RNA sequence: UAGGCCCAGGCGACUGUUUAGCAAAAACACAGGUCUCUGCGAAGCCGUAAGGCGAAGUAUAGGGGCUGACGCCUGCCCGGUGCUGGAAGGUUAAGAGGAGCGCUUAGCGUAAGCGAAGGUGCGAAUUGAAGCCCCAGUAAACGGCGGCCGUCGGUCCUAAGGUAGCGAAAUUCCUUGUCGGGUAAGUUCCGACCCGCACGAAAGGCGCAACGAUCUGGGCACUGUCUCAACGAGAGACUCGGUGAAAUUAUAGUACCUGUGAAGAUGCAGGUUACCCGCGACAGGACGGAAAGACCCCGUGGAGCUUUACUGCAGCCUGAUAUUGAAUGUUGGUUUGACCUUCUAACCCGCCGCCCUUAUCGGGCGGGGAGACAGUGUCAGGUGGGCAGUUUGACUGGGGCGGUCGCCUCCUAAAAGGUAACGGAGGCGCCCAAAGGUUCCCUCAGAAUGGUUGGAAAUCAUUCGCAGAGUGUAAAGGCACAAGGGAGCUUGACUGCGAGACCUACAAGUCGAGCAGGGACGAAAGUCGGGCUUAGUGAUCCGGUGGUUCCGCAUGG
RNA sequence: AACAGUGGUAGGAGAGCGUUCUAAGGGCUGUGAAGCCAGACCGGAAGGACUGGUGGAGCGCUUAGAAGUGAGAAUGCCGGUAUGAGUAGCGAAAGAGGGGUGAGAAUCCCCUCCACCGAAUGCCUAAGGUUUCCUGAGGAAGGCUCGUCCGCUCAGGGUUAG
RNA sequence: UAUCCUUGGGAGUCAGACUGCGAGUGAUAAGAUCCGUAGUCGAAAGGGAAACAGCCCAGACCGCCAGCUAAGGUCCCAAAG
RNA sequence: UGUGGGUAGGGGUGAAAUGCCAAUCGAACCUGGAGAUAGCUGGUUCUCUCCGAAAUAGCUUUAGGGCUAGCCUCAAGGUAAG
RNA sequence: GACCGAUAGUGAACCAGUACCGUGAGGGAAAGGUGAAAAGCACCCCGGAAGGGGAGUGAAAGAGAUCCUGAAACCGUGUGCCUACAAGUAGUCAGAGCCCGUUAACGGGUGAUGGCGUGCCUUUUGUAGAAUGAACCGGCGAGUUACGAUCUCGUGCAAGGUUAAGCAGAAGAUGCGGAGCCGCAGCGAAAGCGAGUCUGAAUAGGGCGCAUGAGUACGUGGUCGUAGACCCGAAACCAGGUGA
RNA sequence: UCAUAGGAUAUGAGAAGGCAGACCCGGGGAACUGAAACAUCUAAGUACCCGGAGGAAGAGAAAGCAAAUGCGAUUCCCUGA
């Protein structure tokens, strides 16, 4: 509140929307893989483990 | 008691903050403005440009110097290193 | 009771990696013939909340 | 112990009633008058409804409004608002309607795309009551009854312009109006006059005997009301005995002169004065006590009240539909619905008779009356201060009324910038498709001379002429190497942007080289992202339009 | 050690004092706890000891912890007591005397006079009150004083219907 | 000469007054009002101005029965010619 | 005038004053919602130390309120710009 | 029970929803403590009694029926010093005389006389203020709690931190429980891409980001938010009832 | 007129009413307040009234969740948020 001054959010506009079918994939950044042994397979199951 | 009024002289415009904004011998960046004005109290010179608002800006970096166009007429200029 | 998020500001702002708040400009809704294209190209772009306003409001957006 | 009386006036006819606890009245009521409504299940009113008052009445009655005995009277306006009635025509709902339009899709399809049926959504014409618009009437309905010029006339406007009667009034500011009466002296009173600031005919006008703890003026008598106080009696007061509170209270060994000081000192300064303690008395001060000022202001406080403030509700009116069907006709396009008549069995009867039942309830039967109406439910329109919830700005040399509320320019402004006042002066809410861009061109106003019409002043040549002119517009700044004035070609009055700066609480606002794309003018350099700069405009939400390699709730749309 | 500094409202920061309770550990206390009253003690402050007296059974110290954690003011709430002040008032109205009672009498009882009411201050009786009625004891409170007295306190008793 | 900038936490303040100077409104009146500027008060005791928020001098940790000074003063109230 | 009854609050009654409705009435009283709300006033309890303001701007159905900025404080950094 | 301990805590520790108030609904108190045990005061006197003084009981009678302690306001008695020519927010500093003799130290109580000096709180530009509040004493009496967020500090573990509900477990600690949450990668409206991304025609520029990396769980503290949210305080509004 | 209404009689541990100021199921259903006014909105389907209960009530065995080589009644708790 600002004492009857039109506050910031109202004087500003809305923008955009949200998707229902959004995918926020879990991200690995390729250096965390160096912790694994050579030639070993990799799976999300394994990573959760 | 009496009753009076009607001054009708009770307004003025918003003050616009003219004048110089940088000083002689002061280092300046490109695009910096130097002297807000209306019309030409001052002209541009070297490496200086005028805008649609009759305002003066530096086209380059350098140092400011104010001078005179011979008689009764002033100038600015930017000189680099 | 969990804090309630301020939904209008949620609809209007977005959070950044540096904690700053992205925003849009005003004067960009309906009345454009009375404005220069310079203004308009400047105003379709985004902006950032100022420090004072941020101090005012940031508690309303802890939950984003 | 049991009237004081008289003269005159205003108001109200009277007797009565009223603000318990400030106001007894000129207020209310009154009988009388008038208007209006209402045909009896009256009307009105209470209630969600049943049920009731009205009324165990029936238009010589009942309800409501206004006025107020009585006497003489109650003038002109129906233009506006109301009511009443009409109502050819226009407009207007819901409901009915159902031309078309979308979406989807089987299928056709190389593709693009088209695409039947069905479903779904939107839906035009047409119809559609009251009401409103419109026309008459009505003033003891709301309400209204003027001005100018001339020395009765002429004129403007009115819907109509105040009749009678009364009149410095309970209305008259000027005003103690003028005159007269009354008085030595009368802003009062009475009677007359009328240039009635701003009487007036049922908000009744004028008068009026009787009446009034009414208001007012004058007079006789009487009086300590007074001149001007004196005395006496009694109850308190005072003393003694017995009993024994309260309000208030920062602590106090609490003087006055002047001065100071939050501008009125006990308490501060200086000076003066004053032995200590009490009793009776007074009430000048302690801005004394009492009551968080009832006036004034403020509060985005409240409550009550009004209304042609807003939004709604009840109630009322009207229509569609269901209860709610049987016919005879009628007109329409496709049988169908609509309309007028008729019938009855629905429904209804605060109509009768019988039984339940010794019952003015109801409820069954029989009749009778009305009748698919009404009533009720749902939906819709209108009316609707009857009722409810709410709003009804700020600044302000108190408030209110006035004025202003945003933007631009100048002064005030104090030689950066900035800087207030209900301080001083002025402008804007645009304009130009050329008044823009570019290239090229040249230079103004006025003055003196000469010269038809030409004229002081057009147009003319003429020398003088920084600028006295112009610059779309207000002013300031600025510009004559043009930013001023002409001509040609054009649309950069472009798209994406933007280093970096200004101003700034924020929001925002301002300038900007330079890059890319595509161009305009120009040979070229090169200029052009509107105008000579500064005003010429407003958020967000909400909707609308167009475009879109975005999303589209199982999938495709 | 040296140098410099140390007024302060709103307000920010930091250091601490003290109260209640809890845990642990170490203690005091009938040879006298807490609490209360005095005292000329100690500490920079909040504050803390010591001695004596009263009292007559529970309480400190240390480190930590947790809080209904500190009052001079709200025309604050409750209670108590003051001031005013032995002041105002002691609530319309004729009493006086003699006897008596009694510890004690203006005030109670008896007598005599006087005075007031008398369409009322008299007799009946409703509503209402609910033992106030009668008798005998009492005078702590109430009685606007006193009180030997009563519409007060105790006991007892008392209200009879075709 | 040491305070400056940034970020972050926490505030309070938005009734100001007088004095001197420069201005306005006013009547070149106001202990007026409104602005700018410097100071003091506010939030600052002490000495003087008799007293006396805002004037002059000057800034308080505490003590001392020491001294030098400012403003202002030196016949007595009242220290000093 | 008595007795017995009736009318009850968004209401009743009213020879009307806005008067009366249990010492009240421009909308009774009790309870509850309810610790209503109060940009308003009053009050807000131990000490010492360090530092130390503002009474201004802008916007405000805003003017005795609020928000941001300005002015204060604390801490960590930059550090030496001031 | 890191709940109260008689103004608290139930309104109510006691014959309380009583007394009392109100027509009524309804409102609504106050008031604890002998002693281990009545052993509760035989008897003598004063007195009409009450109430005392002795005696006696008892550890205690200064314990005696409001009965443990028993403060202060207030009320009085006695007395050391001062006081009846003095004006004073009542004290302070200086100081004589007089009287005493300590938690034994440049001590104590009074104080003639001199100097200086207009109370406290609030609210104010400014108050001794003739602005407000308090008669006084005593007690009670106002920024807290839950949940969540954020900052700081601390601890633990660290590109990994952490469990919740729940089960077992003395109302516990603990173990199990990894479902979930925060962070490690951001940008974009979104599809989506990815240390890049968005805009854009653009390998351009620009924004946001990375490269310049530390979070997370818990606790203390500060602040905020939602809840009566520092305390008291309205006029008033609504619902349901009581009253002619 | 059957016949019915209505009436008469006998049986019924019927049901009535109360509550514990709490829990729940429903029918009715405020305002203050907040929105810094205010009507939409909130407060709040709260308070309050009413009727029904039971020791629990209510819901409850899919015309579902959903979108995988699928889960299989309700209820409640933690999360999701």
């Amino acid at each position: 509140f600002e004492g009857g001054q039109m506050p910031l959010f109202q004087r500003l506009p809305k923008r955009g929307f949200t998707n229902i079918n959004r995918k926020e994939y879990a991200v690995v950044n390729l250096d965390k893989l160096n912790g694994f042994a050579e030639g070993t397979e990799v799976t999300p199951e394994l990573l959760l483990e | 008691k009496k009753g009076v009024g009607s001054t009708k002289n009770g307004r003025d415009s918003e003050a616009k903050r003219l004048g110089a904004k940088r000083a002689d011998g002061q280092f300046v960046t490109g695009g910096s403005i130097l002297y807000r004005q209306r019309g030409t109290k001052i002209y541009p010179g070297e490496n200086v440009g005028r805008g649609g608002d009759d305002t003066l800006f530096a086209k380059i970096d350098g140092t400011v110097k104010f001078e005179r166009f011979g008689r009764d007429r002033k100038k600015v200029s930017v000189y680099p290193v | 009771p969990k804090m309630k998020t301020h939904r209008g500001s949620a609809k209007r702002f977005k959070k950044t990696g540096s904690g700053k708040l992205k925003r849009s400009h005003a004067y960009t809704s309906h009345l454009f013939a009375n404005k220069s294209q310079k203004q308009k190209r400047k105003l379709r772009k985004s902006a950032v909340v100022s420090a004072g306003d941020f101090k005012r409001i940031k508690q309303m957006l802890a939950n984003i």
